[PDB]
C-alpha cells in the first residue's frame, strides 16, 4: 500500500524477499523490479507492528548466514585437496553478494546505529566468513597452499588468479587489519621460506663456485621479489626478501669476505656483485673496502717506486694522478659508488706519497720542481696546456701530508722565476697562486700574493721616478722593490761606481712616510755584448780594470775576499780566461740547505700562534689536552713534533702563560 | 547516465543517475545486480516525491557556492509524508 | 773590435724595504717588525692585509702598536731602554 | 538533510505533549523526541 | 540564463537559445526540435529569441515550466492527503 505505517505479514514479504537474498548470493539472476521492490519490502517491516521489528531480520538473515557457511563447509570438506578451487568460487561468488547484501540493508542499520556486539551486517557476514576460516581448514589450507608455493623451483605454475584470491581473501575483513593474515600466515610462510632458504642455502654453496654462487644467488633474489608479487600482499614485500637475503648472504659472509682479498685484486664483474651483496647486510661491506685501501696502497706504491734515480718529477706527478684515475675508473664503473670506497683510495695514496726510506720525505720538493719546471720559458711546451696541466697538478698537491715545505719552497721557485725574468705569463703564474688560494687559504698564500703584487707596484713606482727624474734643475737603469717581509731571499754577503743611486734614492725617501730601504747587491745585472751582435755574459763583477793577473791585484779596492776570491770567474768563461790569460777575440744545493730551517723556525712561530690562540677562548687547559688541540689546529700545516709543542710552551710562560702545580695537570692563562 | 524515478501515483521523473545517487537508498538500487536504468516506487506519492526530487536538485546544484543561502518551502499538510518518505529514502 | 773600452750602459738593482730600525725583530715579542704579531697572526681576526699598525716611538724605537699598547698597560717602562716610551 | 530538516519544520507546528500520538512513522517518534536546538 | 525548468507532458529534470534547449528535452526523449512546441500558460515562445529573453525566476529548490506534434504541426497535477 501507502508508505503510510501498515502491520504487514510476516511470511508474505519473507518469501519472496528471502529468494531474492538467495538470488543476491552467487551472483545469480536478480530481476530489474524485485530489487527495487525489497527495500520498501523492508522499511515496511523495520516499522508498524506499531513498534520497530528489524531485530528479527538480524537474527534471520544471521541464521542463513551459518547455514550457507556450513554447506560450502560440506561442499569444501568434500573436495580432496582442493578446497581452495571450491574456495575460491565460493569467495568470488560470496563477496559481491555480500557488498550488496549490506547495500540492500541500509534503513536495517541507519535506524540501527544508535543502538550500538556485531552490528554492521557486512561486518558480521563476513564475520561468518571469518566462522568458515576458523575452522581446522585454517591448519589443513595453508598447509596445503604452501605446498604449491612449495614447489619454487621448477614447480610453476599454478592460478595465480586462483592462489592469489586465496591468500587475498584474507585481508578483506575488519572491523589492526594485517592481524589475521600476519598470525595465520605471514610467520609460517616467513620461517618456512627461511628453512628453505638455509636448506638450498647449503645446497648450493656445496655446488657452485664463488662467483658462480653469487650470480645464482642474485638470480634468485631476482626471481623472489616477482613471485612475492604474484602471490603475497605487498604488506610483506620488504620482509619476505630480508629473510632470503638474510639466509643466501650474511648467513655465510665469512667465506666471502676471504675470497674478496682475492676478487679486489682482479680488475674483472664478480666485484660488482660481491658490493651488491655484501651492501645489504648488517657488517658485509668493511673488509672489502679495506681491502681495496690496501690493494690501491700496494699497486700506487708500485707505481711511485719504479722511477728512483731517474731524476723525474714529472713521472711521479703523472705517476700518481695515473693512478687515481684508474681507480676512480674502477670505483664509478662497478661499485655502484662511491664515498666509502673513494675514502679509502684517499688514504691509500695519501699514505702513498710520504717515503720514509732511512729522505724525508721527498715529495714537497719535487712538487716544487714540477710548477718551477713547467713555469719556465724553455725555448718547447705550449700554453692553454700548461694550466690544464696544473688543474691535474691540484691533486697530488692535495695528498701532500707536508704542505709547510711546498710552500717555503714554491717561495724560492717562484722568487728566482721572476726576480731574473724567468716566468712565461704573469697572467697565469697568478692564477696558480690562485689555485693555491682555492686549494688552502688566505693565510698560506699572502706571501706569495704581494710577493707577486710587488712587481706591478715596482713597474708603477718605477714609472714615477721616471716622472721625478726630469724635474728640477738639470737632470740609465730600472729597480724592482720588495715588501721586504714576503720574500725569502737573503743579501748573501764593493763600493758605488760611475754612482747615480742616490740621485734617484732621494725619491722614496720623499714618496712614503718612513720606510728604509737596503740594497740588494747580490742579484745585479750590467749591459753585455761588447762592440763583436750574435754569448755575451757579463752581468756583475764590477771590475773593468795592463790586461793582470789573479794574484797581482789582490789588492782591489775595498771589498772582502768572502766571495770576492769565487768571483775573480770572468777569467775563467769568455773574456779573459798563473801564466799567461789572453782578451777574448769574439763574443742552489747549499741554498735549500740552509733553507731547511727556515721551515723550522716558521713551525715554531705557527705553533706559536696556535698556542695563544687557544689558550685565549678557553680558560684553561691541562698539560695533555692543549696538546691534541694544537694538533686538531695545525692538521692541514702539518704534522707537528710534539717535541717542539712542549718547548713552545715554555717559551711562551717566558713572555702569557702561567703554571702554579703539577698536582693535576694545570695550564692557566695570563692576558 | 540516465535514470528514470516513478511514484506510487504514475508520475515518472526522468534524471541523470548521479542526481538520484544522492540518497543512499537510490545508489543502492541502482547498484543492483544485472548488468541494473529505471526504478520505481509502489509506496511513495507524487506530491511526496516531487518535493524529494526538488530537494535534490537545489543541493546538487547549490552547495559551497558563493550565495545568501534562502529557507524551503514546505506544505503544512504533506509535510507528515514528506517527513515519512524523507526518514524511508535515508536522505 | 776594441780591447779596453767597457762604455757602461743600462744598469739594473734590486731592493727590500723596511722600517727605521735594525731591528731583530721588535723585541717585545719575536716576529718581524712588519709581519703579523703574535695576537694578530693568531687572532685569525679583521687586519690590514698589508701592513697591521706599525707604530713609530718618540723615543726612536718602532714596534707594533698593541704589542708595546698591552706591554704598555702592564708596566710603563719601555723594555729596551727603561725608560718611558711613547 | 531532508529528514531532519523536515523534522525541523514539523516541530514548529506540533506540541511537545504531540510526539508519540500523530503516529507519524513507529520508527521516527522515538526520534520525534530526541532533537533539540 | 542559468534557469532550471520542470517541463511536463512526465516531468524532466534537466538544464542559449529555444533551439539548444530543445535539444536538452531531445537528449533523452531523442525526438527532433520541429515536433515540439513550448508553451508558457497562455502563449508561443519563438525559435528566434535567446533563453534569456524569453531570467532567475525559478529558484533551483522549486522551479517552474510540452506540446507534441503528431502528423505535421503540434496539437494538444499531483496528489493530496486528507
Ligand atoms: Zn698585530
Ligand atoms: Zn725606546
Ligand atoms: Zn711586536
Amino acid at each position: 500500500m501507502s508508505l503510510k505505517p501498515r502491520v504487514v505479514d510476516f511470511d508474505e514479504t519473507w518469501n519472496k524477499l528471502l529468494t531474492t537474498i538467495k538470488a543476491v548470493v552467487m551472483l545469480e539472476y536478480v530481476e530489474r523490479a524485485t530489487w527495487n521492490d525489497r527495500f520498501s519490502d523492508i522499511y515496511a517491516l523495520c516499522v508498524a507492528y506499531p513498534e520497530p521489528l528489524g531485530e528479527r531480520l538480524y537474527t534471520e538473515t544471521k541464521i542463513f548466514l551459518e547455514n550457507h557457511v556450513r554447506h560450502l563447509h560440506k561442499r569444501v570438506l568434500e573436495s580432496e585437496e582442493q578446497v581452495l578451487v571450491m574456495y575460491h568460487r565460493y569467495w568470488e561468488e560470496y563477496s559481491k553478494g555480500a557488498d550488496y547484501m549490506d547495500c540492500l540493508y541500509r534503513y536495517l542499520n541507519t535506524q540501527f546505529i544508535k543502538k550500538n556486539p556485531l552490528m554492521e551486517i557486512g561486518e558480521l557476514a563476513l564475520d561468518m566468513w571469518r566462522k568458515l576460516m576458523v575452522e581446522p581448514l585454517q591448519a589443513i589450507l595453508i598447509r596445503m597452499l604452501l605446498r604449491e608455493i612449495k614447489n619454487d623451483r621448477g614447480g610453476e605454475d599454478p592460478n595465480q588468479k586462483v592462489i592469489h584470491g586465496v591468500i587475498n581473501s584474507f585481508v578483506h575483513v575488519e572491523q589492526f587489519p594485517l592481524k589475521f593474515y600476519q598470525e595465520i600466515f605471514e610467520s609460517p610462510f616467513l620461517t618456512e621460506t627461511g628453512e628453505y632458504y638455509k636448506q638450498e642455502a647449503s645446497n648450493l654453496l656445496q655446488e657452485s663456485n664463488c662467483s658462480q654462487y653469487m650470480e645464482k644467488v642474485l638470480g634468485r633474489l631476482k626471481d623472489e621479489e616477482i613471485r612475492c608479487r604474484k602471490y603475497l600482499h605487498p604488506s610483506s614485500y620488504t620482509k619476505v626478501i630480508h629473510e632470503c637475503q638474510q639466509r643466501m648472504v650474511a648467513d655465510h659472509l665469512q667465506f666471502l669476505h676471504a675470497e674478496c682479498h682475492n676478487i679486489i685484486r682482479q680488475e674483472k664483474n664478480d666485484m660488482a656483485n660481491m658490493y651488491v651483496l655484501l651492501r645489504a647486510v648488517s657488517t658485509g661491506l668493511p673488509h672489502m673496502i679495506q681491502e681495496l685501501q690496501n690493494h690501491i696502497h700496494d699497486e700506487g706504491l708500485r707505481a711511485t717506486s719504479n722511477l728512483t734515480q731517474e731524476n723525474m718529477p714529472t713521472l711521479f706527478v703523472e705517476s700518481v694522478l695515473e693512478v687515481h684515475g684508474k681507480f676512480v675508473q674502477l670505483i664509478n664503473t662497478v661499485l655502484n659508488g662511491d664515498q666509502h670506497f673513494m675514502s679509502a683510495l684517499d688514504k691509500a695514496l695519501t699514505s702513498v706519497v710520504n717515503y720514509r726510506e732511512p729522505s724525508v720525505c721527498k715529495a714537497p720538493e719535487l712538487l716544487a720542481k714540477y710548477c718551477d719546471n713547467l713555469l719556465k720559458k724553455s725555448a718547447g711546451m705550449t700554453e692553454n696546456e700548461v694550466e690544464d696541466r696544473l688543474t691535474s697538478f691540484i691533486t697530488v698537491f692535495k695528498y701532500i701530508d707536508d704542505k709547510d715545505v711546498f710552500q717555503k719552497f714554491y717561495a724560492r721557485m717562484l722568487a728566482k722565476r721572476l726576480i731574473h725574468g724567468l716566468s712565461m705569463s704573469m697572467d697565469s703564474e697568478e692564477a696558480m697562486i690562485n689555485k693555491l688560494k682555492q686549494a688552502c687559504g688566505y693565510e698560506f698564500t699572502s706571501k706569495l700574493h704581494r710577493m707577486y703584487t710587488d712587481m706591478s707596484v715596482s713597474a708603477d713606482l718605477n714609472n714615477k721616478f721616471n716622472n721625478f727624474i726630469k724635474n728640477q734643475d738639470t737632470v740609465s737603469f730600472q729597480i724592482y722593490v720588495l715588501q721586504a717581509g714576503a720574500w725569502p731571499l737573503t743579501q748573501a754577503p764593493p763600493q758605488e761606481l760611475e754612482k747615480s743611486v742616490q740621485m734617484f734614492e732621494l725619491f722614496y725617501s720623499q714618496h712614503f712616510s718612513g720606510r728604509k730601504l737596503t740594497w740588494l747587491h747580490y742579484l745585479c745585472t750590467g749591459e753585455v755584448k761588447m762592440n763583436l751582435k750574435p754569448v755575451a755574459m757579463v752581468t756583475t763583477y764590477q771590475m773593468a780594470v795592463s790586461e793582470v793577473s789573479y794574484k797581482e791585484l789582490q789588492d782591489s779596492t775595498q771589498m772582502n775576499e768572502k766571495e770576492l776570491t769565487k768571483t775573480i770567474s770572468l777569467l775563467d768563461v769568455k773574456m779573459i780566461n798563473e801564466s799567461s790569460f789572453s782578451l777574448n777575440m769574439n763574443f742552489t744545493p747549499q741554498e735549500m740547505e740552509q733553507t731547511r730551517s727556515a721551515v723550522d723556525e716558521d713551525r715554531k712561530m705557527y705553533l706559536q700562534a696556535a698556542i695563544v690562540r687557544i689558550m685565549k677562548a678557553r680558560k684553561v687547559l691541562r698539560h695533555n689536552a692543549l696538546i691534541q688541540e694544537v694538533i686538531s689546529q695545525s692538521r692541514a700545516r702539518f704534522n707537528p713534533s710534539i717535541s717542539m709543542i712542549k718547548k713552545c710552551i715554555e717559551v711562551l710562560i717566558d713572555k702569557y702563560i702561567e703554571r702554579s702545580q703539577a698536582s693535576a695537570d694545570e695550564y692557566s692563562y695570563v692576558a | 547516465m540516465y535514470v528514470k524515478l516513478i511514484s506510487s501515483d504514475g508520475h515518472e521523473f526522468i534524471v541523470k543517475r548521479e542526481h538520484a545517487l544522492t540518497s543512499g537508498t537510490i545508489k543502492a538500487m541502482l547498484s543492483g545486480p544485472g548488468q541494473a536504468n529505471e526504478v520505481n516506487f509502489r509506496e511513495i506519492p507524487s506530491h511526496v516525491l516531487s518535493k524529494v526530487c526538488m530537494y535534490f536538485t537545489y543541493k546538487v546544484r547549490y552547495t559551497n557556492s558563493s550565495t545568501e543561502i534562502p529557507e524551503f518551502p514546505i506544505a503544512p499538510e504533506i509535510a507528515l509524508e514528506l517527513l515519512m518518505a524523507a526518514n524511508f529514502l535515508d536522505c | 773590435a776594441k780591447k779596453k773600452r767597457f762604455e757602461v750602459k743600462k744598469w739594473n738593482a734590486v731592493a727590500l724595504w723596511a722600517w727605521d730600525i735594525v731591528v731583530d725583530n721588535c723585541a717585545i715579542c719575536r716576529n718581524h717588525i712588519m709581519d703579523l704579531c703574535i695576537e694578530c697572526q693568531a687572532n685569525q681576526a679583521s687586519a690590514t692585509s698589508e701592513e697591521c699598525t706599525v707604530a713609530w716611538g718618540v723615543c726612536n724605537h718602532a714596534f707594533h702598536f698593541h704589542c708595546i699598547s698591552r706591554w704598555l698597560k702592564t708596566r710603563q717602562v719601555c723594555p729596551l731602554d727603561n725608560r718611558e716610551w711613547e | 538533510t531532508l529528514k531532519e530538516r523536515c523534522l525541523q519544520v514539523v516541530r514548529s507546528l506540533v506540541k511537545p505533549e504531540n510526539y508519540r500520538r500523530l503516529d507519524i512513522v513507529r520508527s521516527l517518534y522515538e526520534d520525534l523526541e530526541d532533537h533539540p536546538n | 540564463m542559468d534557469v532550471f525548468l520542470m517541463i511536463r507532458r512526465t516531468t524532466i529534470f534537466t538544464d542559449s537559445t529555444v533551439f539548444e534547449l530543445k535539444r536538452i528535452v531531445e537528449g533523452i526523449l531523442k525526438r527532433p526540435p520541429d515536433e515540439q512546441r513550448l508553451y508558457k500558460d497562455d502563449q508561443l515562445l519563438d525559435d528566434g529569441k535567446t533563453l534569456g529573453e524569453c531570467s532567475q525566476t525559478a529558484r533551483p529548490q522549486a522551479p517552474a515550466t510540452l506540446a507534441f506534434r503528431a502528423d505535421d504541426t503540434f496539437e494538444a497535477p499531483f496528489s493530496s492527503p486528507p
